């Protein structure tokens, strides 16, 4: 049994290129729609303050390096003198402590310089992921980064793609109950088939994820499958139908629809050709409907001779001539 | 809709029939060849008399009209006989001569009945009015003798 | 809640649904069971009406009609009432159609009411406290008596 | 008397895994829909600034340790001298005060280092509780933690579950009055019976909580029962009808 569920195409990776630092967008480096590589510069925001902060950090690092050089020279001079007792051991230990303190201060200054460098590099906006970049949300000369992280662009990966489709919760519960009963065998290994509306474009994919939470507004569970898209035909957002298998019947009995009678209580029955060409009444339960044939879940076995004609003109136990 | 709708198969009427404001079942049929309708409806009244109390029946259309006609035929005959007798006594200034000639009616009825039974046709309206015409012409034949007599 | 809210809730929830039938024309060459959908739209008894929902939240709590109104089966109108000999009763006045018999019509009405008297509940009894026809009957009888003397 | 009340299934523990710091999600280390353990790494956020902050804290700690070593050496040298009057008692006390100050500074630097380390560890987004993780709300390369705590994922505990159902307040008051009058006995010990609509799945449970407050918009009180869900059949958010004993 296959269910045609509604879904939408999504990209596997979405990167919303946003400005982190306030400033004026001087130049745009990319052309809209081109494929971009990771690390490619897309926007340039003018560093007025970040350059100055980097300069200040570099100056502090230079001061720390100067103090470290002084300490190193002092220790180098004191090292041979302490062996000949020219200076007190206390002075040598003080010099060593000063040298270690200077090394620590240089490391701290280097950390500050690296922090300022990262803050400045947050002005050369680069593509975090590879993919196709969309339209630029801002133009050159616009102010970005004040208050909120202004959205600059969007980058999407078009291969492979996801199909996020949705299924009613009650149908899922019924499928699980049928699988538990042994009625239907699990079809996790069967590939989902994807069709674009209005076209003959069909793709194969695999089911990845089934949500455990039911949407409170719609009473449905969401499912996510993955589909290969080497040609780029499947575009994100496109409304698509996903045929997903609802499991496998190993012993599906299909009977012509015009062979099933229903009584006043709604119970379904069939006329069977018993021994001696006698017509017997056997109650059955109808499952799903495929075309013009009823699926029978119970009340029938392989080899049974059902009557598919003259039903209104035959009474139970009457003799008939089988054709 | 599957989130809050379930489907259950029941049975119900695809056509509903009401007659005179009560729910009714319409029954139609035809008499067997060689069987008149009148005996059929008599048997049907007998059958309906055996039905559970409160279950009724009524005739409609052709059956209704047939019931009325089968009712009215006898008074038709009586009125015809009395009017011919009264105009018979008026013309001859006597009662005996009228009784004399009205004795001719049964022989014409005799012939009509024997012919229709011999060929096997039913007592239709056509045979009825043919009998009436035979009746009148037999009366004319009897007058043609009795006047000169 | 406002009163128009309850009016609109009653209007939208107590409505018949003309759903239809699946497999209807134009029907595919394959499918062969056109069958009705028969949705329940109207409410039958006061309990169902009290279950009419006015306001319900996502969690599951529901405000219902029975919470704010008393639901029952009463009279459509209360302008008129009928009493007979100090006891509440129901009554109806029959007004003759023009150009109709009276003694035959009055006898037919009495006979029909008597025939229905086989079907009234035991605690209820019928009566004819007002009947003009009797006067007419007496009148003509008196006249015929004069006609004799 | 049993009342069939509408309710919904809610998981005992819900953890909204959110970003605590700003940065790009470099990697996603879990498969959606799988069961995750507490402390498992789900998202890796690029630690560009926090590594530098940790380095700065470590450098300050190293400086404090060097000063402490100098103070310890001074005190060790001065201790035998004061016993033979070679140094003044005031100088020895000054050295001891310097040593204590250096120890306090080392402790402060270690506290700073631990603060920086926890800040950095707030970039390896670990699962706070064990359970099933849902769909990732962000993808790799997305910027998270800027301004607000960006929702990264949701982790739910599926066993046991709570059923949050609703009962009219007037009915509860009538039941309480009948109990007080003695016409009906309290049914606190009778188990609730949850049924899933459209299925034959029935689950027994116990009444946990009855609300004291009345919902203003509808005038009904909320009640919470607990139901075992070993097979995972009861899914969160499912509409369920809870038969509760009315005495």
């Amino acid at each position: 049994v296959f269910a045609e569920l509604p879904g939408r195409i999504e990209p596997v990776r979405v990167a919303e290129v946003r400005a982190r630092v306030a400033g004026i967008v001087l130049k745009r480096t990319f052309e809209e729609g081109a494929d971009v590589k990771a690390g490619d510069v897309l926007f340039q925001i003018d560093p007025a303050p970040f350059k100055a902060a980097l300069s200040r950090a570099q100056g502090e690092l230079a001061r720390a390096e100067a103090q470290l050089f002084q300490a190193q020279a002092m220790v180098r001079r004191y090292e041979p003198l302490v062996k000949i007792d020219a200076v007190s051991q206390q002075d040598f230990d003080n010099a060593m402590a000063a040298l270690q303190s200077a090394q620590a201060d240089k490391r701290s200054a280097q950390a500050n310089v690296e922090t300022a460098r990262l803050d400045l590099g947050y002005a050369e906006v680069r593509a975090p992921i590879a993919g196709r970049i969309g339209r630029a949300q801002v133009t050159e000369g616009a102010l970005v980064g004040q208050g909120e992280a202004t959205l600059l662009a969007r980058i999407q990966q078009l291969d492979p793609v996801y199909a996020d489709f949705t299924q009613p919760a009650a149908d899922a519960l019924r499928l699980r109950a049928a699988i538990a009963e042994g009625k239907v065998a699990g079809a996790s290994d069967q590939p989902l088939s994807l069709r674009v509306d209005g076209t003959d474009i069909e793709r194969k994919g695999t089911l990845l994820f089934t949500d455990i939470s039911v949407d409170r507004s719609t009473g449905q569970i969401a499912l996510r499958g993955q589909f290969d898209n080497p040609e780029g035909v499947l575009l994100p957002g496109m409304y698509v139908r996903v045929r997903t298998p609802q499991g496998l019947n190993q012993n599906a009995i299909l009977v012509p629809q015009r062979a099933v009678q229903r009584s006043a209580d709604g119970q379904a029955s069939v006329m069977l050709l018993g021994e001696g060409d006698t017509v017997e009444v056997r109650q059955v339960t109808t499952g799903a409907m495929q075309g013009s044939r009823w699926q029978i879940s119970e009340g029938l076995q392989a080899g049974d001779k059902v009557i598919t004609s003259s039903l209104a003109a035959i009474r139970p136990g009457a003799k008939v001539i089988p054709r | 809709l599957s989130a809050f709708v379930t489907t259950s198969w029941e049975e119900g009427p695809v056509q509903v029939a009401r007659y005179n404001g009560y729910p009714s079942i319409r029954i139609a049929g035809d008499a067997a060849p060689g069987v008149s309708t009148g005996e059929a409806m008599l048997e049907l009244e007998r059958i309906a008399a055996e039905l559970p109390e409160g279950i009724g029946y009524e005739w409609t259309g052709l059956s209704y009209q047939e019931r009325v006609a089968s009712g009215q035929a006898t008074m038709l005959f009586a009125l015809a006989i009395t009017v011919v007798f009264l105009l018979l006594v008026a013309l001859y200034e006597s009662w005996a001569i009228p009784l004399t000639v009205m004795l001719i009616v049964p022989v014409g009825a005799l012939g009509a009945v024997l012919a229709v039974t011999a060929i096997g046709l039913p007592n239709d309206v056509y045979f009825k009015v043919g009998l009436i015409t035979v009746i009148g012409l037999a009366a004319k034949n009897a007058i043609l003798i009795v006047e000169f007599a | 809640l406002s009163i128009d809210d309850v009016n609109n809730a009653i209007r939208t929830q107590n409505v018949q649904v003309p759903a239809g039938a699946f497999g209807s024309t134009p029907g595919s060459s394959e499918q062969e069971l056109t069958a009705t959908l028969t949705v329940k739209g109207t409410l039958d008894n006061p309990e169902e009406f009290a279950a009419i929902v006015l306001r319900a939240n996502q969690d599951g709590s529901r405000l219902t009609l029975g919470d704010v109104a008393r639901i029952e089966v009463g009279s459509q109108d209360y302008n008129f009432g009928s009493r007979q000999d100090g006891k509440p009763a129901v009554a109806a006045a029959v007004q003759l159609s023009p150009g109709a018999n009276a003694i035959q019509t009055a006898e037919a009405v009495k006979q029909r009411l008597t025939e229905l008297s086989a079907n009234f509940p035991d605690n209820v009894e019928f009566s004819v406290p007002y009947d003009t026809s009797r006067f007419v009957d007496v009148a003509i009888d008196k006249v015929i008596m004069t006609l004799i003397e």
